[PDB]
RNA sequence: GACGCAGAGAUGGUC
RNA sequence: GACCGGAGUGUC
């Protein structure tokens, strides 16, 4: 009779655990939150043999997989609870047309940016090599990003016309995929331009690119709004807007979808639904959550209102809009790790771009 | 839909029902498929994963207490593991393990 | 026929 | 207590 919850390691996982306090305050029932790595790729092999968890945390992606093997409990909120939660967000959690999660956030990624080291940021892409040599004259990088994830470096893949799956009458083409169209190589490639010429070196990571803007050491970083809370205790005066222009195009950051599914075969899938409609999805829940690593964009509409006029949730609002959203199908895991070692080996060297994406762009089907 | 392919294995071919019946199923290596109930305790679904490991045996789960296993094996009582030995005109050891 | 035990091995056996 | 044994079986 209790409620084990897997959450991923840079979201509000204390937070989620205050809101199991009150749940627990209030029936006695034992709220876990842990923060497993790897928690994605685990929670399937791990219910397959029905040691896994109740509640998995995860961006929409992930659960369309999951819910085609099963492993997802068939969510059944009333009538009442779904008016209170944004009708899209619904759709980024619905597989084979029913619901598999609770939606949470809209998360997208924006141009952060150090105020103190460069008061206008920039509006394109093409401008930051320059930018760059600027501040090595102060011995300052102006853009450092993890690289190790292509979620960061999609926005500008994406920009120029590189998709992940053709959009065709509301089913996905498995057959048709663009990452190895000439827009995703010129985007690829200028990444792996400014690695070349010195201005990004190809081994940054999330500790790395965090640490060096937190640290006054870089003009700007590209992240999402958990990074946040670690920014606003640096004391480092900065800003959140829009992703720079590439090729006079905006970049089409990948949106998620915080969602929160069932785990089928879990005994406590009654409580779950208690607990993540009564308790965390009210403004009361996710306030503990956001004051712990904010979600910004929030799925719920009571708080999202409240939130609404902060300008670094306008920038998410604004590039979530200006980019497209997650598909929930099971072989977005395949594009994904695909894609992972295109722009790895491209700014590495191992193959050349046109090589790293023609090899993606099989690799994903 | 295994509900009914459990049964089929019932009318033709042999099975085996309980901890003790499976254990020695296990041992004996007559056993190629087994099913272990949902809520099963810890100890036990350790210890009997733990013989289908030695005696390299496959391990179906199923999405239901022991409760339902003896529903779908044609019994009243409850049984948390089912042994399956040959299967006659069923096909659970060919199409889903 | 209800309760109680009973394949998570019952009653029942044997040392 | 240990072992054997595999579906019933004790009560009113
Ligand atoms: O190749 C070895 C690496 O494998 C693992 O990385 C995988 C993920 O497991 C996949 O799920 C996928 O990643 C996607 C992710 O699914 C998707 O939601 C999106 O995730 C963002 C998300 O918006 C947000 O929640 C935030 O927390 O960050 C995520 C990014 O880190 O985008 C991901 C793409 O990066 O593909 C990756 C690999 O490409 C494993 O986690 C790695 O540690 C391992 O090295």
């Amino acid at each position: 009779g209790k409620l084990v919850i897997w959450i991923n390691g840079d979201k509000g996982y204390n937070g989620l655990a205050e809101v199991g306090k009150k749940f627990e305050k209030d029936t006695g029932i034992k709220v876990t939150v842990e923060h497993p790595d790897k928690l994605e790729e685990k929670f399937p092999q791990v219910a397959a043999t029905g040691d896994g968890p109740d509640i998995i945390f995860w961006a929409h992606d992930r659960f369309g997989g999951y819910a085609q093997s099963g492993l997802l409990a068939e969510i059944t909120p009333d009538k009442a609870f779904q008016d209170k939660l944004y009708p899209f967000t619904w759709d980024a959690v619905r597989y084979n047309g029913k619901l598999i999660a609770y939606p949470i956030a809209v998360e997208a990624l924006s141009l952060i940016y150090n105020k103190d080291l460069l008061p206008n940021p920039p509006k394109t892409w093409e401008e930051i090599p320059a930018l760059d040599k600027e501040l090595k004259a102060k011995g300052k990088s102006a853009l450092m990003f993890n690289l190790q994830e292509p979620y960061f470096t999609w926005p500008l893949i994406a920009a120029d016309g590189g998709y992940a799956f053709k959009y065709e009458n509301g089913k996905y083409d498995i057959k048709d995929v663009g990452v190895d169209n000439a827009g995703a190589k010129a985007g690829l490639t200028f990444l792996v331009d400014l690695i070349k010429n010195k201005h990004m070196n190809a081994d940054t990571d999330y500790s790395i690119a965090e640490a060096a803007f937190n640290k006054g050491e870089t003009a700007m970083t590209i992240n999402g709004p958990w990074a946040w809370s670690n920014i606003d205790t640096s004391k480092v005066n900065y800003g959140v807007t829009v992703l720079p222009t590439f090729k006079g195009q905006p970049s089409k950051p990948f949106v998620g979808v915080l969602s929160a599914g069932i785990n089928a075969a879990s005994p406590n899938k009654e409580l779950a639904k208690e607990f993540l409609e009564n308790y965390l999805l009210t403004d009361e829940g996710l306030e503990a959550v956001n004051k712990d690593k904010p979600l910004g964009a929030v799925a719920l509409k009571s708080y999202e209102e409240e939130l609404a006029k902060d300008p670094r949730i306008a920038a998410t609002m604004e590039n979530a809009q200006k980019g497209e959203i997650m598909p929930n199908i099971p072989q977005m895991s395949a594009f994904w790790y695909a894609v992972r070692t295109a722009v790895i080996n491209a700014a590495s060297g191992r193959q050349t771009v046109d090589e790293a994406l023609k090899d993606a762009q099989t690799n994903s089907s | 839909s295994i509900n009914q392919k459990l049964a089929l294995v019932i009318k033709s071919g042999k099975y085996t029902l309980g901890y003790k019946s499976t254990v020695k199923s296990l041992r004996q290596g007559k056993s190629k498929l087994i099913i272990i109930a949902a809520n099963t305790p810890v100890l036990r679904k350790s210890e009997l994963e733990y013989y289908a490991m030695l005696s390299k045996t496959k391990v179906y789960y199923f999405q239901g207490g022991n409760n339902e296993l003896g529903t779908a094996v044609g019994k009243l009582f409850r049984v948390g593991v089912v042994s399956i030995l040959e299967a006659g005109d069923s096909d659970i050891l060919t199409t889903l393990a």
